[PDB]
RNA sequence: CCAUAUAUAUAAUUUUAAUUAUAUAUAAUUUUAUAUUAUUUAUUAAUAUAAAGAAAGGAAUUAAGACAAAUCAUAAUGAUCCUUAUAAUAUGGGUAAUAGACGUGCUAUAAUAAAAUGAUAAUAAAAUUAUAUAAAAUAUAUUUAAUUAUAUUUAAUUAAUAAUAUAAAACAUUUUAAUUUUUAAUAUAUUUUUUUAUUAUAAUAUGAAUUAUAAUCUGAAAUUCGAUUAUAUGAAAAAA
């Protein structure tokens, strides 16, 4: 097996969130608030 | 070879080979250590020599040399017939003696209690001569039977 | 013999069988004639350091049949040249553990008993900072005061000084303090002492209840400040254990442990080191010598300069207050070198002399070889452990 | 000034004894969109930095706390051979031998 | 291929004792002694330590001839000791190879094999 | 140890928003662990083989 | 000896250790804050003390819910439990 | 074949541990010389003394008989039995019950021994980190700080790089019941961190079971039945 690093020198210049948010604009939770 | 290395060669050709340990005083404090601290047994043979050396003020080493030669048994009767004993059990029976006796004394710190047996064995005042008179008498009363 | 070893050793009087040895006595005037070699201090110089507390336990004292010391070109001589010399007379001796911090410090005390000044010898201020022994808040002097260790501290300073030098201070005010002498302490309440009438020996007799012992204190400071015909050695040995416990285990009546400034031996140590005391006379000296047994932080490196200042450590390993005062005055540093082989050599004859060497070492072994390997053994230099392979490594 | 901003602001990504600033992302499920969370990462950095027209912080001195943990942690072999034991007059010295010399010619 | 010493005058030994090792830089001197930048006293507080530090230089009556920069790692104090103990007898063996037998008969220049065995 | 915790609270303050983190000062549950926890339904799923071998 | 609530103390105890000792309530936070609160230093003895300090220890340790005020409540807590 | 010692190669000596790493090779199953003992008479063996050596350990590797083994969980085959149930699923319960008896381990029963403290940080090895690991900091317990335990926030590293993790005993100081072998008041001293005089002055400051209260941790869930912390409690355990 083989792993690679990369160094490029250079100019200067969630899905349990999305999940909280359908579950707290459902009905079940809607109605407590 | 140089000159000034061949004369080093020659003058160490004579010298012996200084001893790495004093066995008698490694053979005490093995016997003292426990738990592998041997700097802990160290510390406290070395602190009773001390105090040997305080109150009598000769080399302490040598008095426990001649204080454990004197004290421990030539011989021995085991199961009944006498065995000679050689130094390093002859040293471990005096020493136990010598710890026992040491152990009957008030101080909290075993090296005191320790450092005054051994001041006391090397002015001649000691229990545990009676006990090495015992066994002699042992011995010669069973030497029909070597 | 009850104890244990290093009390036993410190308290057994186990130099009653060592044998006598004329040695030269110390003498800074005749320095060039005692330079480099082993040493005894005067008969006057013995009582005064003992009264002072210059000998301590586990020195190996009890080897000789009295405290010794070589004097030493790199530490006594330079030290006491930068004693005599410096305009600003206020050191913290250093180096390392055992290397003879200490025996310094009991030369220079032994240097101002033979200069005729008066010394104030706070050896090991542990005794006023573990707890064990009493306290009380003073109201006038916004202090805690602790009588048991006041009242030992005052019979050091009277005991150790040359009772004709102290009685050469007049008392500068009149003071006013409870009786606590026995036979006259219902006949007379209180003592009373006059200005230009009672010397500063009569104040530093004074006997007076617990509670107003720390003003007793306040006033023989104050007067051994404003006087100038006497100089004041002013010392402190084991000072890291200061500079290293910031609060003590006295604790106020809300359960607070209490400042060490917030003490009277705390802020009367502080005051004179910072210079906020100020002696008049102009030798006056203040000598601190830190010692190996104390943990070590950022405080000294800090206040010596040796390092910067890092300001996120916590209080815990520095203590900036201490750092402000201990600059504030200029306290320099003097580190106590290790011995040299040639020094090795004086004191391993000197213990020779003293029939302290092992059979091992003196009978059948070359003298250049034993100073060679006790030099090498004793870490290059450092006197404890000269001492400890000589008479305490039977191996 | 800005500097000093910088790397307070940095605070353990930066390490004074290197004066390396270093940040790593693996937040996102792709190398490019890391490398450019990076990139604005710094942008900000660096525009707030320089922006001292509120607060520059040179009352603020710099925390180095993680990276005196951080050495704890590596053995330190801080010690070179004194100067003053050096004996060159010690150190062997080549001697002639004629037979290389005729052989270089 | 003979040993000699380097451009500085260093004899230049390494040793090993359990999971110690020890790299030791032997020069003519006056016995002075540092390891790992410290004091002898300060690194080794046991005694016997630094006997066992000493041993070699006894043995060939040269402790005060010989300054010795030693740096070890790894094992403790017993080990890192006597590591620098069997690199010292072999550096010192290059200031003069016929003392080697008599070192050899100290047992300095024999690497002790033992070490922790389940 | 000096400094004043305004200032290292401002500079806390400023540096989360810069490097996009939650600044929590008064120190309440957020359930932030939560969120930031992996997902290990893949590698768990998986621990059989893959099912969709040729029988 | 000295008698703090009908307890006995041999004179050489250390007051912070031997209160949180005999006492029920008392541990050794709360001797050591007792001991502060009446000036005590951290290692007084009890042959130290004088009747007026003995009578201050008293009333401080009687204001505590100590001995058998504290084994009722203890014994109630049990009782409760067991109904 | 490991290990050990050495040589070569490799590393742009910042993935640093070059005192290292791991490939290849070498080495020993050591050898020589005398002296004394014996000898199947030396060209033998042992002991001792010399000489050269770094040289001193370990593992694996074949068959044949005998007996045991169905958590034989070291299988396979066969036989036999159940097939609405001896198969299968869910909820809760049990495997943790307590008179005894015994095996093993841990913590103890104190002074050759326990405790506390020790920041330019005494001194390791071998492992682990993509089904993680958790730094520093901050906050609370909590008391200037430290220590310890949680919480907040997740820096770096998926690793000779960063983290778990400043190893701990050691060593030094201080303390320690039994112990009037102590503390304290006065004097006292050329022992001053101390001495002396006169006065007063069987379970602990060992042990940590059990129990109470309040918190915390993991988990959907800690009741039967988990772990941790704080304040209390403070049992048995001494002799042979
Ligand atoms: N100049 C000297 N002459 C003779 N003996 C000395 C000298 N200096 C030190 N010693 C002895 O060496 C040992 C060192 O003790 P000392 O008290 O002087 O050390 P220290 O540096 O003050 O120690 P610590 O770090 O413990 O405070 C003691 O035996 C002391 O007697
Ligand atoms: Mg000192
Ligand atoms: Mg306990």
């Amino acid at each position: 097996g083989m792993k690679c690093n990369f160094f490029q020198r250079s100019e200067i210049s969630s899905a349990v969130g999305q999940k909280v948010l359908e579950l707290l604009d459902s009905p079940d939770f809607k109605k407590h608030l | 070879p140089t000159a000034e290395q061949l004369a080093q060669w020659e003058a160490l050709k004579s010298v012996p080979i200084p001893p790495r340990k004093n066995a008698t005083l490694d053979h005490i404090t093995n016997m003292i250590m426990r738990h592998g601290k041997k700097e802990k047994a160290q510390t406290i043979l070395s602190r009773a020599l001390y105090l040997v050396y305080c109150q009598t003020r000769q080399d302490p080493i040598q008095a426990l040399e001649k204080s454990l030669d004197e004290l421990a048994p030539l011989m021995m009767t085991k199961t009944v017939i006498p065995v000679p004993l050689n130094k390093r059990q002859r040293n471990r029976i005096a020493w136990n003696w010598i710890v026992q006796s040491a152990n009957q004394r008030v101080s909290s710190d075993f090296a005191v209690r320790l450092g005054e047996e051994l001041t006391a064995i090397a002015k001649g005042t000691s229990s545990a001569f009676e006990k090495r008179d015992q066994i002699h008498k042992t011995a010669i009363a069973h030497r029909a039977y070597i | 013999l009850y104890k244990n070893w290093t009390n036993t050793t410190h308290t057994a009087q186990l130099q009653q069988t060592a044998v006598p040895l004329a040695l030269p006595i110390f003498n800074f005037d005749d320095i060039s004639k005692t330079l480099n070699k082993v040493v005894s201090y005067s008969n006057k110089q013995y009582k005064s350091l003992h009264h002072l507390g210059s000998f301590k336990k586990s020195q190996f004292n009890e080897l000789f049949q009295k405290p010794v010391c070589l004097v030493r070109e790199d530490a006594t001589n330079s030290f006491l040249k930068k004693l005599v010399s410096h305009p600003v007379k206020k050191f913290i001796i250093t180096g390392e553990p055992g290397v003879g911090k200490t025996v310094l410090l009991s030369q220079a005390h032994a240097y101002a008993v033979d200069s005729k000044q008066i010394i104030i010898n706070i050896s090991y201020p542990e005794l006023f900072l573990n707890g064990r022994n009493d306290f009380s808040y003073d109201d006038d002097l916004k202090l805690f005061i602790q009588p048991m260790y006041l009242k030992k501290l005052i019979r050091k300073i009277l005991k150790a000084n040359d009772p004709a030098l102290l009685k050469s201070i007049e008392l500068s005010k009149d003071y006013k303090f409870s009786n606590a002498n026995p036979k006259n302490a219902s006949v007379k309440p209180f003592v009373t002492l006059n200005k230009t009438k009672n010397t500063v020996l009569d104040l530093l007799s004074v006997m007076t209840h617990p509670h107003n012992r720390g003003k007793l204190m306040k006033a023989i400071i104050d007067e051994l400040s404003v006087q100038s015909k006497v100089p004041i050695m002013f010392t402190v040995d084991n000072f890291s254990k200061v500079l290293t416990t910031a609060y003590s285990a006295y604790r106020n009546t809300e359960n607070k442990q209490i400042y060490s400034l917030d003490l009277q031996m705390g802020k009367l140590m502080m005051d004179i080191i910072s210079g906020e005391t100020k002696f008049a006379n102009g030798e006056s000296s203040t000598i601190l010598a830190i010692s190996g047994v104390d943990r070590t932080n950022k405080t000294l490196p800090v206040a010596l300069g040796k390092i910067p200042v890092d300001p996120y450590v916590t209080r815990y390993h520095y203590e900036p207050k201490f750092v402000e005062l201990l600059q504030k005055g200029n306290v320099t540093e003097f580190e106590v070198p290790k011995l040299n082989k040639q020094e090795v050599n004086e004191l391993i004859d000197y213990y020779k002399q003293s029939n302290v060497l092992l059979d091992k070492d003196i009978t059948g072994k070359k003298w250049e070889n034993l100073i060679d390997e006790k030099y090498f053994l004793s870490g290059n230099g450092n006197p404890r452990e000269l001492l400890k392979s000589l008479v305490l490594s039977h191996r | 000034k800005s500097l000093h901003k910088f790397r307070i602001l940095a605070r353990s990504r930066y390490d004074h004894t290197t004066d390396i600033f270093k940040m790593s992302s693996d937040k996102f499920e792709h190398a490019s969109q890391n490398a450019r969370y990076l990139h604005d990462i710094l942008q900000r950095l660096l525009a707030e930095s320089k922006d001292l027209t509120e607060d520059d912080f040179s009352d603020v001195p710099l925390d180095t706390r993680h990276t005196i943990a951080k050495s704890l942690r590596k053995k330190k072999r801080d010690y070179e051979f004194p100067e003053h034991w050096k004996r060159p007059e010690d150190a062997p010295k080549k001697k002639f031998d004629i037979v290389d010399q005729l052989l270089s010619t | 291929k003979i040993k000699t010493l380097d451009e500085f005058g260093r004899s230049i030994a390494v040793g090993k004792r359990k999971s110690s090792t020890a790299k030791v830089f032997v020069v003519r001197g006056t016995g002075e002694i540092l390891v790992n930048g410290r004091q002898l006293n300060d690194y080794f507080l046991k005694m016997k330590d630094r006997e066992s530090i000493m041993y070699p230089l006894q043995v060939i009556e040269s402790v005060g001839k010989y300054n010795i920069f030693a740096t070890t790692s790894g094992g403790g104090p017993t080990g890192q000791a006597e590591s620098i103990m069997h690199a010292i007898a072999k550096a010192l063996v290059v200031f003069n190879p016929l003392l080697k037998s008599r070192l050899h008969k100290a047992g300095v220049l024999t690497r002790d094999y033992r070490h922790v065995e389940r | 140890m000096n400094v004043p915790k305004a200032r290292l609270l401002k500079v806390a303050e400023l540096s989360a928003k810069i490097f996009d983190q939650n600044f929590n000062p008064s120190g309440i549950r957020t359930g932030s662990k939560i969120l930031n926890e992996r997902l290990k339904g893949p590698s768990v799923a998986s621990y059989y083989g893959n099912p969709d071998i040729l029988k | 000896v000295v008698h703090i609530l009908g307890k006995g103390f041999k004179g050489k105890e250390v007051i912070k250790i031997a209160l949180a000792s005999k006492f029920y309530g008392i541990g050794k936070t709360t001797a050591e804050k007792i001991c502060s609160k009446l000036g005590f230093y951290p290692w007084m003895r009890m042959h130290q003390l004088s009747e007026p300090q003995i009578m201050s220890i008293a009333s401080e340790l009687s204001t505590m819910t100590i001995e058998g005020d504290a084994r009722a409540i203890v014994k109630d807590n049990i009782a409760l439990k067991r109904k």
